RNA sequence: GCGCAAGACGGACCAGAGCGAAAGCAUUUGCCAAGAAUGUUUUCAUUAAUCAAGAACGAAAGUCGGAGGUUCGAAGACGAUCAGAUACCGUCGUAGUUCCGACCAUAAACGAUGCCGACCGGCGAUGCGGCGGCGUUAUUCCCAUGACCCGCCGGGCAGCUUCCGGGAAACCAAAGUCUUUGGGUUCCGGGGGGAGUAUGGUUGCAAAGCUGAAACUUAAAGGAAUUUGGCGAAGGGCACCACC
RNA sequence: CCCAUGAACGAGGAAUUCCCAGUAAGUGCGGGUCAUAAGCUUGCGUUGAUUAAGUCCCUGCCCUUUGUACACACCGCCCGU
RNA sequence: AGGUCUCGUAGACCGUGCACC
């Protein structure tokens, strides 16, 4: 009988003090109806977003996830979840007549965060190259493989959350993966493909408060 | 007798491949026997891309694209037309045919 | 009911889930977080013939309905979720998905991204059919 | 009519009629 | 649609082969004079020469085959 | 849309590519063990690819005792279709499909072509290992390395051409070196059925595998290939007695 | 031939035929039929257009390739109770 | 100082079926 938008509220996301953009979106939950409350609603909410329409001009294939935990009244404050990449992307990697590379190290920052770091690897074919096969011996694939175990191994458990987001917004981990394995093949197209959170800690409302500044 | 020089598949020294299941049919054809087809197609068809780009909030957006793999038995494969028969000394041509449309 | 921007200038963003078989076609307008929703309309809304719920005509007349739907709630902005049927049997979406997105568009809204969301498998289970196939 | 239903009716009636036998006895 | 266009009229450059379930339609190459680079492929029905103009309503759509 | 739980499988990368005696083998990492080929001015010195007796391995399906039973799915149930379906089609659906061990040893297990050895054309690529030789790159100088290019060697999966030669022809670098017949060595077929049938032996829990006739009937059964013929096969041309 | 008699019929459903220039169509005039004789046919003449310089969609014909266990040739051969 | 750079043409699909003989 009665409209269920009648009685529904508005409200409004924020993006954190890393991005150029602070608001993104808006969303709406009903109110609290009852022992149901309208700010537990917005705690197992997931905001799936682009990075181009989170910075400001860069590169736009690049995926986000955003989780919202903390709401006080008409704002809604977010955090990083998980990094992705749009499907048309990396089915425009996968090609014949080259080897596809994979790699996964799950890791610990000096908090309490456990990641997961998906890349994947493509080898480059030579200008001079007469040759349409352009394969690799399964060993350099190894080495290639023991490489990227030991880079994401480095540059993930030295430091913190917010360095190594600042590091992977422009291509600095995948620029170093061409200036690591050049030697032992050449290759031109390596992305972090996915990153998947496993495990959080206690959570406190300080480290959200110097989140966003 | 014998019609081609190999069995319509390309089995050389395996004995035994993994079968895959068919898109139209369900057959259990294997790798190297059935006809694979990789399409290259937008996310639309071509007479709405314009109607697409005038109802855009982005400038000059780029349309993605689909990138799928189908699988096909034989017989899908010529009940749709995607391959068809040639004479005894035209099915000594290994080259595909030339890619203007 | 209404949102408290001011609608000259900004825009609100949510996305729309485009399910199209080759047996249905379905509409589903939820918010940018995509658990709460706020219609849905499928082919089988509008056309009393049980062969055409995946047609452009029922397509076309469901986004009709939803444009009038989003016009009223004041939605402005579109994002697409397009998907298949999705799991171990065939990828390519329907033909309505296309004609949806069309007279969607058609009807003076606003569109963002544009991704398929099917859900590919690495290697599910057997497919539904015989060893000999489908075969009539 | 091909060998396999041939085969098939041979070795129906080959076990019935070893059965039979083996049941007489 | 419910969008006040203007009418673009165009002229013709090369005639081809002509399209249709009976074969009526013929694919005839057509470009502007507003704006000379710009051609379009358009979906004509009726005997057309060359060196003529033609009045045209949209200039949106895409010219195709029989169906 | 957010999570949990269970089972199955490792797509795209994935090729007329690799490995293995054959069945067969694809997520990463670790452990163990074996092997081809390459190189050798290393060792032994005829120690041999040949094999009835005998022995190992062996697709799927089938049987036996255990927890798991996601999906699919023989029999079965239901509804259409059809003159008539307990067939093609759709929804459920038992046993199985999954693991450990105990079995059986059957496939178009097919390159429908046994094993070893020697000889007889060329060409362009592929994989491994070795070798020589301009140049570019891991930024600019010097060496080895990986990547690329140009050549050679041996082994392997393979391709194109032919009056070498052969065959009934399809076709063959082997299916050649065969009346101008003889390199060595296992298994196996004398028209077609009857018939891989009956009996006997054999092994198997069972399902059943191996060995394996006779009577009687038949002058054909068959292999390659050419021309109208027929497709509920494809492609193209013509027609105001077809159309717009 | 003359005078009376004045019905149906308000541009016809499904379906279907003929036609590219002096052509269709509207007219009239000859020949055959003929003792009496044209609502038929064959020609002649007047006036005289709309649309198109193509297609294989329908309807048929023809050709190439492919498969054949068919040769009296699919109205064929051929399996089992 | 000019304001519409020059030259040639496929840039084709994108609703479509099919029991029972």
């Amino acid at each position: 009988v009665v409209d269920p938008f009648s009685k529904k509220d508005w409200y409004d996301v924020k993006a954190p003090a890393m991005f150029n953009i602070r608001n993104i979106g808006k969303t709406l939950v009903t109110r609290t109806q009852g022992t149901k409350i309208a700010s537990d609603g917005l705690k197992g909410r997931v905001f799936e977003v682009s990075l181009a329409d989170l910075q400001n001009d860069e590169v736009a294939f690049r995926k986000f996830k955003l989780i919202t935990e903390d709401v006080q009244g008409k704002n809604c404050l977010t955090n990083f979840h998980g990094m992705d990449l749009t499907r048309d992307k990396m089915c425009s990697m996968v090609k014949k007549w080259q080897t596809m590379i994979e790699a996964h190290v799950d890791v610990k920052t000096t908090d309490g965060y456990l990641l997961r770091l998906f890349c994947v690897g493509f080898t480059k074919k030579r200008n001079n190259q007469i040759r349409k096969t352009s394969y690799a011996q399964h060993q350099q694939v190894r080495q290639i493989r023991k490489k990227m175990m030991e880079i994401m191994t480095r540059e993930v458990q030295t430091n913190d959350l917010k360095e190594v987001v600042n590091k992977l917004i422009p291509d600095s981990i995948g620029k170093d993966i061409e200036k690591a394995c050049q030697s032992i093949y050449p290759l031109h197209d390596v992305f972090v493909r996915k990153v998947k959170m496993l495990k959080k800690p206690k959570f406190e409302l300080g480290k959200l408060m110097e989140l966003h500044g | 007798t014998k019609k081609r020089r190999n069995n319509g598949r390309a089995k050389k020294g395996r004995g035994h491949v993994q079968p895959i299941r068919c898109t139209n049919c369900a057959r259990c054809v294997p790798k190297d026997k059935a006809i694979k087809k990789f399409v290259i197609r937008n996310i639309v068809e071509a007479a709405a891309v314009r109607d697409i780009s005038e109802a855009s909030v982005f400038d000059a957006y780029v349309l993605p694209k689909l990138y799928v793999k189908l699988h096909y038995c034989v017989s899908c494969a010529i009940h749709s037309k995607v391959v068809r028969n040639r004479s005894r000394e035209a099915r000594k041509d290994r080259t595909p045919p030339p890619r203007f449309r | 009911s209404l949102g408290p921007q001011v609608a000259e200038g900004e825009n609100v963003f949510g996305v729309c889930h485009i399910f199209a078989s080759f047996n249905d076609t379905f509409v589903h307008v939820t918010d940018l977080s995509g658990k709460e929703t706020i219609c849905r309309v499928t082919g089988g809304m509008k056309v009393k013939a049980d062969r055409d719920e995946s047609s452009p005509y029922a397509a076309m007349l469901a986004a009709q309905d939803v444009a009038q739907r989003c016009k009223e709630l004041g939605i402005t902005a579109l994002h697409i979720k397009l998907r298949a049927t999705g799991g171990n049997r065939t990828k390519t979406p329907g033909p309505g998905a296309q004609s949806a997105l069309r007279a969607l568009a058609r009807s003076g809204m606003k569109i963002g991204r544009i991704e398929d969301v099917t859900p590919i498998p690495s290697d599910s289970t057997r497919r539904k059919g015989g060893r000999r196939g489908r075969r009539l | 009519m091909r060998a396999k239903w041939r085969k098939k009716r041979m070795r129906r009636l080959k076990r019935k009629r070893r059965k039979m036998r083996q049941r007489s006895k | 649609t419910s969008r006040v266009q203007p009418i673009k009229l165009a002229r013709v450059t090369k005639v081809l082969g002509r399209t249709g379930s009976q074969g009526q339609c013929t694919q005839v190459r057509v470009e502007f004079m507003d704006d000379t680079s710009r051609s379009i492929i358009r979906n004509v029905k009726g005997p057309v020469r060359e060196g003529d103009v033609l009045t045209l309503l949209e200039s949106e759509r895409e010219a195709r085959r029989l169906r």
